[PDB]
């Protein structure tokens, strides 16, 4: 397949306000 | 009707994503991004193609390059995008493009969002992404599983 | 960076306007629309003005033709819209973008006032509204059109 | 009906 | 001394209201505002005693038009605005009627004002206006009814 | 009289500009 | 260049 | 000198604008 | 755009200052005020761009005379302050307004510094204070005067 | 224009 | 190495203090600040006024910075540098205590704090000022 | 007025950079640095002085040499950087400040890319980093340099 | 020349 | 007028 | 090579 699946993402912290 | 609508939107987001990826293209390199990914759990391999089996493992810079080159020619195809009626498999083609364009958003948010904020383009990326998601939602042009890498983000925008 | 954003959006809404008007071109004729207007209260006259320094009173279909051809000519101008990161924006670019957007706005106004019936008949009102909402939010954030020009759609703008 | 394309970033 | 202060302020607020009303005059029409009013509960009919005795029920655009012409004519009157015996009486009537333009705008056109981002300017002008008339009691509490809750907040 | 006080419907609602001052 | 209530029903 | 007057400068009305 | 609001306020305060200065014109003379000043520390020299360039050191009554006609000439200048909506504000308008407001401020300072005694005798302090407070609120909200220019009355401004 | 080198502030 | 770093910082902050004090020199008068102090509990002698001390100070400092034999290093250079910085600190202390309200009115609180922050981290870098001299602003410093 | 604050910092950082480069100028030679560069991808040519127009391809020692004399000359220009309170800033001042800061940045970039080794030997890593952090925090707050110019140190800029 | 014996710190909280 | 591993220090 | 700005 062209799409593969294998600590929170850090950009989400920008939205937590 | 609906076909014309998908057409302009596919082209528009093609434009928006290229400018946006363009702003951080120098910071997306072979060393920084050895693979095309959207977080540790989400990796992508490039395929074009026909009997897709053992597609290509490539870098994020190269993958995105392969992609835009692939997308761009379909956009330049008069038989697909009349500048002549739309072909029957048009929808499927648009879905494949939109499905793959999404991955650039995913890569940028996951791997290069710090650079975006420093460049003061966070609002622009968010605006573009919001419009993009709202567009695909109306007609289910991308199934919920493909949107997985940004599902938490998608929830905040709405 | 701010310039590049204005550029891509200017192109994007331009594409959106041409698509939307395209769906209703049959309802916009010299007989249906003898002049460029956004209701009885608001009429517009065309001028380039380098090619035409005297505003012309013409029909809505033809003006839109002058408009869209004029706008596209500028979009294809590399000195205005750089095709290379290595070509800087002209000193007056924003002023140029503002002028285009100011005139592109008039197409929304004409469609809403004279052909909204035709938009709905085609079941494309959401798309028109979606296109317009994005457009208005863009111009307001960057002050690309003065309040006086937006008068013909003030009530609509208030609702969005 | 133009659907004007801006350039691929790799060209840009 | 006191007359001159009222005179200059009367002239100043005439300018402010015309500027403010100016921002929404195209949106104040025969269809939108069939009568001069400050909410459903308060309507005003035009009269100036000399030309119009029996007050005429007219639209907000037309009422305000009649008003500003009437007001503007007096400001240009050297015998009234250099003082005459009745100056205060003249000033109060002007101020009493100018207030009604504020009332109409708040009630009928506040959304358009905010959209035009002139709400702060309106509030600042109104605040200055009300404080001005209260100090010298140039307008009766009865006349201020349409905006009393707002005035209390000031 | 130039100023007229009406008797409003009880369906009438608080003016828009008052919840601005809320 | 620029010089001197039906569709609005849809948004009410 | 003795131009200490109050001009009472008016802006034009909304009509006449 | 903010031009009309700034315009009406500039006119309004212009009217108020002449009224305020008018009440004490009898106390401002060549002997009492040989120069335009705002305390020993602050003297001002007059220079209108069209007639007088190299600044003149002159008395307070005359500077204000030079000043008020100068400002008024601009107010009566249709090209600067449009009496019609169809005439735009000049591009340098904002700059013009600031210079007017900057010089108008000096009239407050002189009245406060040298003639507050006469103001109090007339029991006219509230009018001056009210006018001044409103004026300062106006120029500060829009930064129409540089902080250094406001030096002569800084302590008073802080109490407001 | 302007060049450098209070009995009312007592009121306040 | 270390001498050149302190020199440039001393010169740089000298520029900053004069600019910052400059915004309020008119409001720092014989009547407003009759003495050099940073609140009632902390007074400094060069007795003279706050306006005069800083004038005495800055003219004195100016002579040192222009001294090629001090600031091209001499062995006592460090002590001289420590002596200067210690006194420059007193201007911060005075401004905060006596004129901070006036600063915000002019909207320079951000600039003063930034200057102060850079300054304090600098003297702390080499402990060029003893803890006791910094007493008048002790509470502010930990918050930084 | 924002101008006085920007002035001292421009002066402040000009001083810091000359000092820092001073510590390693002998290790920056024509042989070590045949061109002014900030990494392989970034080379700079000297121009927009009115003495030298056609950008000249030269070594880093010379580029930095031409730069600092040019910058210093502007600082000593009373018409550009007023030494007097009674003298206003020129109208184009802000623009002048940006060009200086933009090129001063290039010295930071060159030192980091080509001379960080000697800096660590001198135990000056903290000093260079402290100066740069202050520099970047200053320029970002007032948008004195376009981010496109800041590319050579983007990764470093993000960590601070 | 220094010797011992809160009007601004409210700003910092 | 416009056209390596020091960042290891920050680890 | 330090540049000090003026005192007053
Ligand atoms: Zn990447
Ligand atoms: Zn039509
Ligand atoms: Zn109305
Ligand atoms: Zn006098
Ligand atoms: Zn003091
Ligand atoms: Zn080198």
């Amino acid at each position: 397949g062209t799409m593969k699946r294998n600590q929170r993402p850090s950009f989400m912290d920008y939205f937590d306000k | 009707d609906l076909n014309e609508w998908i057409a302009v939107n596919t082209v528009d987001f093609f434009n928006q994503i290229n400018m946006l990826y363009g702003t951080i293209t120098e910071f997306c390199t072979e060393a920084s991004c050895p693979v095309m990914s959207a977080g540790p759990r989400y990796e992508y391999h490039w395929a074009d193609g026909t009997n897709i089996k053992k597609p290509i493992k490539c870098s994020a810079p190269k993958y995105i390059d392969y992609l835009m080159t692939w997308v761009q020619d379909q956009l330049d195809d008069e038989t697909l995008f009349p500048s002549v009626p739309f072909p029957k498999n048009f929808m499927s083609v648009a879905k494949t493009i939109l499905k793959r364009l999404f991955r650039v958003y995913a890569h940028i948010y996951h791997q290069h969002f710090d650079s975006v904020m420093q460049l003061q383009e966070e609002a622009h990326l968010n605006t573009s992404f919001k419009h993009f998601i709202f567009f695909v939602q109306e007609f289910n042009l991308i199934d919920r599983r493909e949107l997985a890498p940004l599902q938490e983000l998608i929830e905040k925008l709405g």
